[PDB]
């Protein structure tokens, strides 16, 4: 879900099932998050934020002070 | 005729032919929106968002004009028809202004909820850096509309309703091209007593209400259904109740009564619930002025007055009384042994017996289908205007012929004066006169009395002879005989056995004479004897409570629940809307309080006994909306003018807005005057 | 040019959903799994 | 029953001047009583008023007779419509006389020249299809036509031949008079019918039918001054001489006005089916400069689609050739640009003229069209990115079809021609443009 | 408030129908001149949940989330803000909120 | 391409509807209606009798093993007869799938508790209790988990108000915190956030 | 009123009476302690309701049934009529 | 810069009366007996046009006077003289010059024919003289379209026009002589000029080309 499969990253997995497996398990995942965010970080597609969808999604202040459909969006969705 | 087969959305349907695609495919329950279609007026295509797409056809056909044929395969959800409304809506949407954080239409426009349901998401207009958009100058209207013509789609719903169902021409479109302006040409008032409907006809917003001038949002409204009392019609309303204040009062749908339509008096008598309320209750002082007394005091006060009268007393029911609060006036006079009630408004002797002698007895429903009318000494315009919507729906859907006796009126149809005399309806009933053999010879014929005309001294007698004239001319399941009494009161008060007449409640000389709220002053200090404690139970008290010595309070219309029958005996329960001002309470629990305190207390304890002892006196006064027909039935007009109307009931003498529209009406009656004279 | 919104409409894509033993029945006229084998072991 | 004979001819280009239905177009005779008496006309018309009216409309749709005012619908079908039985109402004829489409000026040349035959032709038609009056809807500007018109009546009233007993045949036929100011819009046939009725503009919707409802709630047939005019012609010389000119379907005679950029401007009456080169070059000269001159053709007025030269070397005018050639003939006008001017600026007017000219009823006609204006004027100016051409071809396919009568239609038309055919003008144009304000 | 110093909100009612709390509370009449601002503004700090929805989903700028965070109270009724205390903290914290919306407009 | 729409995931849809028709088949007693919903998810809407010996199989099959069981869900429906409707969405980690399990049930009639074959169940069928009102029959211990130990009523009903019945404050005369009938400073603004215009036509005649 | 569209309509609902709603003595805002103004309770049919409001212990009241069926034409040849007083003045 | 909304300009307020000439009262009752009884309305537009054969323009009195021959409200008669475009509810001059500016005119010149219009009176567009003499206003299609160049002086064509022709008729208009109509270059009507190429021949009588059975 959301660019998950587009990161390469490793799983903790413990053994005893005990609180210090858990423990490893959780301060592994805090090094594996980094490098995950290293990868984020590596690769960002330039582009837009929201949906292009406007009865889903608030249009920008520019259209909604400017254009009629977007004011009528931003109203009724707001 | 023979139904035919239609595929709607390749659904099978059986419509009779002379349908539209827009109904043929309501009949299922797909709607198609509109702009320039309502279901009261004329077809028209100044909008073309009703462009559905037919098997094999070259273009979409507009749906609220097509007449459907046999084997149509009529496609809503096709590409085709969402191409067309998105390209048709955001044309619509191209001029339109950017006013919808301050246009009072916002939340309930019919453009912005088909923006989100058919439109489309953004705009293709690159051309509003340079050039601009269109902008035209707001039309002078008067103070019940505010017009900005900026936001018009120009859809002519305006101009069919004042065509057609308003009777007035002063509207219409001028210019051709992206400059046609829906307005009039020069600066004129366009008055009509049904205004307001306009507002509501308005699709976008170009015409708001002017009273609730930008005052709250259709998703903050609390809506409440209740009736209007203000009018004889006995209109379902939908009241805007938003955090204990009444906003604004709005048509509400019931094709029997009004048919979402309300006059002006019924509509803008919302500002009237907030001047000259009475909030407390007020005992007149030795000294000589009424001053605020606590609710035990002016309890025990009445009360002591009542056992000092010693069963001398009387009381007169009001022009905007509840129901329920007649009943418990009518049981706490019969408890303490008094036998006279009155009401403010006259009627014949004997009437009270059977019920079609008082009602409106041909269906405000069924006189759209009548065929030849006689309006005997009222205007129904001013006194009970949906009744003429219905006339005027059946002067021109049905070739009628309408005689009027009395003096000149104007009905917004034409009509043939017989004259002022009052002889000549004998001459009606003598069948030598022109309009007796319209009357015979008609399929649904109907005779409509006013009510002033039967408070006169002449009174029962033209209550017999046109009603031997109906037992000259009936068709079954047809009650051609008809009366229209203004009072909401009235019919509730006559139903419940009220001795209808103030003067049997002056010559009864009281010691104590109760009043509801009635405001008409028909009962001064002059007619009434020396020592007389007039107890005034009303809301509001212009008239009447001046010259009251226990001025009580009382609940309006929008604070209460209780019953009101119309003029065609139909009963009807309002609902609370709001809260009473101040300490103000029902007035059947200050009788019911007033009866316990005097020692004789009423049985009932709640409103669900009060209904069991109005099933106990009468078995049609508790089915609600359910009409029950009556058998047979066994000169000036006061109401003449627009300034007349606006001011007949307390709320709407106690409201600021009837004051401007006469202000406004009579300066544009001075303006039309000096700029007449001074070409003379 | 070219954007309509019906080409690119999210929520009216949406129908209601398939009665699995009904579209057998008007569709007729290695076991089943719910998915692919993962081994967690 | 009756139909059009096949034509069976290859070369419909020279005509002879005994084949002229109109002989006094030029106004070289007298356009007077006298001058049409020894000049044919008002002859044998007893005889074919008294024939009947199914042998009327059986003529006329024997000859093959299409809408000369702007549409392909067949004059005898049309005329049929109305040889049902009354119903207690009254039958109009009303013929329509407006021509406000740009370059349309032949049935003016009609009134100021040959009126009798119109008078003829509505006394004939309104034979044919029962109607016992005739209202003739003028513009405002032809107050000298409309002038002569209404003497021509006064001959016509004064010689017996109209009006009660028409002709000597107990036929009662008034042809009344209507002025109309300044509308194209009026030209429509339901806006006519709501302009003799008294209201403004606002053309009617389809459904009920001009044949259904008509003028005053009385059923009607609006016909073109030159179908009417040309119809005493049809029901004299027979209905195979109509239909020996011109195609099979496509079989007449009809007024070409070639207006614009050439040395001779030019109002001839030619055959169908006529090529458009040896029409321009037989006659009234040529284009300016040569053919190699000429940029583009407007084979009708300012509802048609332009073609540009390679296209239009090889048109043959009529209906269907031009359908084929992807743009439509409607009423004649043949407006012939030169390489000299751009074409930019003239589809600009022509959609300007369509803003002033519509009446604003339905919405895409009321805002679109004057959005396209504003998008032409950008594209005279040059201050638009090169997307919107696309999308103003978008805005056509949103009023074409979506509107109540054909001027949304006959707006939508043009900027769809110029948009197919000469968009390499407004790229070149626009690039000009954001060169001159880049540096 | 705008440069000219009419006050920006038009009672149009957004940020209240967005309010998640239901802190703010609008009630609106004409004005003399026929302006649509407001003659009640209360929102309820203690109820206010510093969402920022209401300044999104104001068509104008008239409602803001200012700078302002040192503005703990000794009293629970000193957290109801009024439509004047709302004015005197627009006219207070006018020059960073300004600031802020200048620096920050083009991301939203 | 349409990159605003999102596309479904077919081979979650064959392999969800094969699911489906072999899940109707192998219990035809309980299982009355299998679905695939728009999202890729997979609905049985089983009898009230068929709690247990669904959810077991489901649990315990080689070509199922539904071994996880991620919540219970109770939706109050009142307009239905059966008003409350009880959701079991259940993960099968073997074959990477999710299944729900739908029941109806009304607040008299119990409902078989699934204790016994998922131990989650000793708590989230607690909470339907807390909220619902409904009964699981042979549960471990039945108590009251989330709401106060004098609440009376269940809360997430729909005939029951946001703002509840009664409140708390402190009496200092009672030294303890008292219950009082519910009196709001400022009362719940009931927004009429109603469309009257339909926006979807696919669900117009989706009811019979 | 203001609104052609219906589908917020065909919903049945139960609701409850209004009670008393207060000014607050320290603000403006209004004050009920009613628990059940704002509980609207959707239903499909009135008999729904109906059972639902007894099985429920609600003393229960209906406001009025639904109009069954208005037949109405709409014809656009009757605006442009021979000898009828519906013909229309304007367009 | 036309209003379609009515002001009281002193000019033209409904203070100032408009009664119809005897003379014209028979035409009136003409025109009103052409169209059919309880249909009057369709005499509307040559009525309102009829009080420009009087009085110049249109007033709102004339509005009102039509309004009342009809028998019928005063706003009909409002919104057909504002959809028109001859009913200039503005004052106009004694000579009112429409020049076309439409594509088949406008391909031969016309904006050349409006500068020199433009120059020789020293007015813009849709605005009359100070001494009420001139009025122009540019204006769609006219017909006549084969004579590109023309105007239009008092419902008169002029034709086939120049600059220097045109200038010539503005200088026989300003020193009250009158100016004939048609074409400028020796063209009398509409047709190929220099060569007959057409209706050369004679005419054919009457009894040619007669079909068998009529
Ligand atoms: C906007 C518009 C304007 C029209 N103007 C004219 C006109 O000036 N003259 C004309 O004869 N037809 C005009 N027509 C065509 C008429 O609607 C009608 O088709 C024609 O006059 C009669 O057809 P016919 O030639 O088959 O008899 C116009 C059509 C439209 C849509
Ligand atoms: S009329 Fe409707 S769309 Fe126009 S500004 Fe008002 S709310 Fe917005
Ligand atoms: S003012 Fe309103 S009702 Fe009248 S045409 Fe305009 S949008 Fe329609
Ligand atoms: S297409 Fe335009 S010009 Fe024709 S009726 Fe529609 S609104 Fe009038
Ligand atoms: S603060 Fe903003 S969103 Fe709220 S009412 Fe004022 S202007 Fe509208
Ligand atoms: S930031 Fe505060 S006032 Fe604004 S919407 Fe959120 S909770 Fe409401
Ligand atoms: S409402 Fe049907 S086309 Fe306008
Ligand atoms: S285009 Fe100029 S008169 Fe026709």
């Amino acid at each position: 879900y959301d660019a998950y499969n587009l990161v390469n990253f490793d799983v903790p997995i413990g053994t005893k099932g005990d609180c210090y497996d858990r423990y490893l398990c959780r301060v592994e995942e805090m090094r594996q998050s980094l490098r995950i965010i290293d990868q984020c970080l590596n690769q960002m597609p330039a582009g837009e934020i929201k949906t292009d969808d406007a009865k889903v999604a608030p249009p920008s202040r520019s259209e909604m002070k400017t254009s009629m459909e977007a004011l009528i969006h931003h109203f009724k969705l707001f | 005729p023979e139904k035919i087969e239609v595929f709607v959305d390749d659904i099978p349907v059986q419509v009779v032919p002379g349908t539209t695609v827009l109904q043929a495919a309501a009949q299922i329950g797909v709607e198609i929106p509109r702009f320039c279609y309502h279901e009261r007026l004329a077809v028209a295509g100044n909008c073309r968002m009703c462009l559905v797409e037919v098997e094999k056809s070259p273009k979409p056909v507009a749906a609220c004009a097509m007449p459907v044929m046999k084997g149509w395969r009529i496609k809503t959800n096709s590409d085709l028809t969402r191409k067309a409304r998105e390209g048709v809506m955001e044309f619509l949407l191209m001029n339109h202004p950017l006013d919808c954080p301050i246009c009072d239409q916002g939340g309930e426009c019919d453009l912005q909820d088909q923006a989100m349901a058919f439109g489309s998401d953004r705009s293709r207009f690159t051309d509003i850096n340079y050039t601009g958009k269109r902008a035209v100058e707001d039309k002078d209207i008067g103070p019940l509309v505010k017009t900005i013509m900026t936001r018009c789609i120009h859809c002519t719903r305006c101009v069919r309703f004042a065509s057609e169902i308003a009777g007035v021409d002063d509207l219409g479109t001028t210019g051709r091209g992206n400059d046609m302006q829906i307005g009039t040409y020069v600066e004129k008032l366009f008055l009509t007593e049904l205004s307001g409907n306009v507002i509501d006809l308005c699709p976008v917003g170009a015409l708001t209400n002017k009273p609730y001038s930008f005052v709250a949002r259709p998703w903050e409204i609390r809506k409440v259904s209740s009736i209007d009392v203000l009018d004889a019609v006995g209109s379902n309303i939908v009241v805007s109740t938003r955090t204990n204040e009444v906003l604004r009062i709005l048509p509400r749908e019931n094709e029997d009564v009004n048919e979402e339509w309300l006059a002006d008096k019924s509509r803008f008598a919302c500002d009237g619930l907030k001047r000259q309320r009475l909030v407390a209750p007020m005992v007149r002082m030795p000294n000589g002025e009424l001053q605020a007394v606590e609710w035990e005091g002016a309890l025990i006060a009445v009360a002591k007055a009542i056992k000092a009268a010693g069963g001398q007393i009387a009381g007169i029911s009001g022009q905007l009384a509840d129901l329920e609060a007649q009943v418990a006036l009518k049981d706490l006079l019969n408890r303490l042994g008094s036998e006279v009630v009155a009401t403010e408004q006259g009627f014949i002797a004997g009437g009270t017996d059977n019920r079609a002698n008082y009602l409106l007895n041909s269906t405000i429903a069924g006189l759209e289908e009548a065929d030849a009318v006689l309006l005997v000494g009222t205007n129904p315009r001013y006194e009970a205007p949906l009744v003429n919507t219905r006339l005027r729906k059946a002067y021109v859907h049905n070739e009628l012929q309408i005689a009027s006796i009395g003096p000149k009126i104007d009905l917004s149809y034409d009509h043939e004066n017989l004259g002022a005399d009052a002889a000549l309806v004998k001459d009606v009933c003598s069948g030598a006169h022109a309009f007796s053999k319209v009357l015979e010879g008609a399929k649904k014929p109907a005779i409509i009395i006013g009510a002033d005309l039967l408070e006169r001294a002449d009174g029962a007698a033209i209550h017999a002879t046109v009603a031997e004239y109906c037992k000259k001319l009936k068709k079954p399941n047809w009650n051609p005989f008809n009366v229209l009494q203004t009072n909401a009161a009235q019919v509730g008060a006559l139903d419940v056995g009220y001795k209808a007449g103030a003067q049997t409640a002056v010559k009864a000389q009281p010691k104590v004479l109760f009043l509801l709220n009635a405001d008409a002053g028909k009962v001064t200090r002059e007619q009434l004897p020396k020592d007389c404690f007039v107890v005034y139970i009303g809301s509001h008290g212009d008239n009447g409570a001046s010259i009251a010595d226990a001025v009580l309070p009382g609940a309006a219309y929008t604070e209460k629940q209780g019953i009101y029958v119309n003029t065609e005996g139909r009963p009807q329960q309002t609902l609370p809307g709001v809260s009473p001002p101040g300490m103000a309470r029902e007035d059947w629990k200050i009788l019911r309080a007033l009866s316990e305190v005097v020692g004789k207390p009423l049985p009932y304890d709640n409103l669900d006994e009060l209904r069991n002892r109005l099933e106990d006196v009468a078995p049609h006064l508790t089915r609600l909306g359910q009409l029950e027909p009556a058998g047979d039935a066994g000169i000036d007009i006061k109401l003449k003018e627009l300034r007349d109307y606006f001011m007949t009931d307390a709320i709407s003498r106690a409201s600021p807005t009837m004051a401007k529209c006469i202000s406004a009406v009579n300066k544009q009656q001075r303006e039309n005057e000096a700029k007449q004279s001074v070409a003379i | 040019s070219a954007n309509y919104y019906c080409q690119r409409d999210g929520r009216r894509e949406v129908l209601p959903p398939i009665d699995l033993v009904e579209q057998q029945k008007q569709l007729a006229a290695k076991l089943p799994t719910p998915g692919k084998v993962y081994a967690w072991d | 029953p009756g139909t059009p004979p096949p034509q069976t001819k290859t070369k419909f280009g020279p005509l002879a001047d005994e084949d002229r239905i109109f002989t006094n177009l030029y106004g070289r005779h007298d356009w007077r009583l006298k001058g049409a008496l020894k000049r044919g006309d008002w002859y044998k018309t007893k005889e074919i008023v008294l024939k009947g009216a199914d042998w009327i409309v059986n003529e006329i749709k024997t000859s093959g007779l299409r809408g000369r005012g702007g549409a392909g619908f067949p004059s005898g079908m049309k005329w049929s419509f109305m040889n049902k039985p009354g119903d207690g109402r009254p039958k109009y004829l009303v013929v329509n006389a407006d021509e406000g489409e740009p370059g349309t000026c032949k049935d003016r040349e009609i009134m100021r020249h040959d009126p009798h035959k119109l008078v003829e032709g509505c006394l004939i038609a309104g034979r044919a299809m029962g109607a016992q009056a005739a209202y003739i809807y003028i513009r405002g500007e032809f107050y000298n036509e409309a002038s002569n018109m209404q003497l021509a009546i006064a001959e016509a009233y004064q010689a017996g031949l109209i009006g009660k007993n028409a002709c000597g045949t107990g036929y009662d036929f008034d042809v009344f008079m209507h002025r109309g100011a300044g509308a194209y819009i009026c030209g429509e046939e339901t806006a006519l019918i709501e302009s003799l009725e008294g209201k403004q503009g606002k053309p009617r919707l389809k459904p009920p039918f001009p044949a259904d409802v008509g003028v005053f709630g009385c059923p009607t047939t609006v016909t073109n001054v030159e179908t009417v005019a040309v119809a005493p012609t049809i029901c004299r010389r027979g209905g195979v001489w109509f239909a020996s000119f011109g195609r099979t379907r496509n079989s007449g005679t009809k007024l070409f006005n070639i207006s614009g950029h050439v040395n001779r401007p030019c109002t001839v009456e030619e055959e169908m089916s006529i090529p458009l080169k040896e029409l321009i070059e037989r006659h009234c000269g040529g284009v300016t400069g040569g053919w190699d001159n000429l940029l583009g053709v407007i084979p009708g007025g300012s509802s048609t689609p332009i073609i540009p030269k390679n296209v239009c070397d090889d048109v043959i005018m009529d209906f269907d050739g031009l359908i084929a050639a992807q743009t439509s003939l409607g009423t004649a006008a043949i407006i012939v640009m030169d390489k000299s001017t751009d074409v930019i600026k003239a589809i600009a007017r022509l959609i300007s003229f369509y803003k002033h000219e519509s009446c604003g009823q339905c919405t895409p006609c009321r805002e679109g069209i004057g959005w396209m204006n504003k998008i032409m004027t950008r594209f005279v100016k040059g201050d638009a990115q090169p997307a919107e051409i696309d999308m103003l071809w978008e805005i056509s396919k949103q009023i074409e079809g979506h509107t109540i009568c054909a001027l949304g239609d006959g707006a939508a038309w043009p900027v769809q021609g110029l948009i197919r055919h000469f968009r390499p003008e407004i790229e070149k144009r626009m690039q000009l443009h954001a060169k001159r304000v880049s540096n | 408030r705008y440069p000219s110093g009419e006050e920006r909100c038009i009672a149009c009612k957004l940020c209240e129908a967005i309010c998640p709390a239901q802190a703010i509370t609008i009630e609106a009449e004409e004005r003399a001149d026929g302006s649509r601002r407001t003659t009640r503004y209360d929102i309820d700090m203690t109820k206010c949940i510093y969402c920022g929805f209401c300044q999104e989903a104001c068509p104008v700028d008239a409602i803001v989330e200012g700078p302002n965070f040192e503005f703990s109270t000794e009293t629970h009724e000193e957290l109801l803000y009024n439509k004047e205390k709302l004015l005197c903290n627009g006219d207070k914290w006018e020059s960073e909120i300004a600031s802020n919306l200048q620096a920050d407009h083009l991301y939203r | 391409d349409k990159p605003t729409v999102r596309q479904p995931d077919a081979v979650a849809r064959s392999h969800l509807s094969d699911f489906g028709r072999y899940v109707a088949e192998c219990l035809p007693k309980y299982v009355q209606k299998v679905q695939l919903t728009a999202g890729d998810e997979l609905e049985v809407l089983i009898a009230p009798e068929g709690v247990v010996p669904v959810l077991q199989f489901l649990k315990d099959h080689h070509q199922a093993q539904f071994t996880n069981l991620v919540d219970i869900a109770g939706v109050d429906v009142p307009c239905r007869k059966n008003r409350f409707e009880v959701v079991y969405n259940l993960l099968s980690l073997r074959y990477n799938s999710r299944i729900r399990v739908k029941t109806y049930t009304d607040e008299l009639t119990p409902l078989d508790s699934a204790c016994e074959v998922h131990k989650a169940a000793n708590w989230y069928e607690r909470e339907i209790w807390d909220m619902y009102g409904v009964f699981f029959a042979n549960h471990p211990d039945l108590r009251r988990i989330l709401t106060d130990y004098g609440f009376e009523g269940h809360p997430q009903r729909r005939d029951f108000p946001l703002s509840g019945y009664v409140e708390l404050r402190y009496d200092d005369e009672k030294k303890r915190v008292v219950c009082e009938p519910l009196e709001l400073a400022q009362e719940f603004r009931k927004f009429d956030l109603s469309a009257p215009w339909e926006q979807f036509p696919n669900f117009r005649n989706a009811n019979p | 009123a203001m609104q052609s569209g219906t589908d917020n309509v065909n919903t049945w609902q139960i609701e409850f009476d209004n009670r008393e709603r207060w000014e607050n003595p320290l603000m403006g805002w209004a004050s009920s302690g009613d628990p059940l103004s704002n509980m609207n309770v959707q239903f499909g049919s009135p008999e729904e309701a109906i059972t639902f409001c007894e099985r429920n212990g609600w003393r229960w009241y209906v406001d009025g049934a639904a109009k069954p069926k208005k037949e109405r034409v709409k014809n656009y040849g009757i605006n442009f009529a021979w000898n009828k007083r519906t013909r229309v003045s304007t367009k | 810069d036309n209003l379609f909304v009515h002001r009281d300009t002193p000019e033209d307020n409904p203070n100032i009366p408009f009664e119809f000439t005897a003379e014209n009262k028979k035409r009136v009752e003409a025109i009103l007996s052409i169209y059919p009884e309880g249909h009057k309305r369709g005499a509307m537009i040559p009525l309102l046009d009829l009080a420009q054969r009087q009085y110049g323009w249109l007033p709102i009195s004339a509005m009102h006077k039509v309004a009342e021959i009809l028998q019928l409200p005063n706003m009909r008669v409002y919104e057909v003289a504002t959809f028109y475009t001859m009913f200039m509810r503005k004052p106009t001059g004694k000579y009112h010059i429409q020049v076309c500016t439409t594509t088949p005119c406008w391909l031969r010149g016309s904006d050349d024919i409006l500068e020199t219009c433009k120059k020789q009176l020293g007015i813009g567009v849709g605005d009359t003289t100070k001494d009420r003499k001139f009025t122009i206003s540019e204006v769609e299609c006219l017909g006549a379209c084969v004579n590109a160049p023309m105007v239009a002086i008092n419902d008169d064509y002029y034709e086939d026009l120049t600059s220097k022709d045109m200038q010539d008729i503005l200088n026989d208009l300003k020193a009250d002589k009158i100016s004939p109509p048609g074409p400028r270059n020796g063209r009398f009507a509409s047709e190929p000029k220099g060569e007959p190429t057409s209706l050369s021949e004679e005419p054919k009588g009457p009894g040619f080309g007669l079909q068998a059975g009529l």
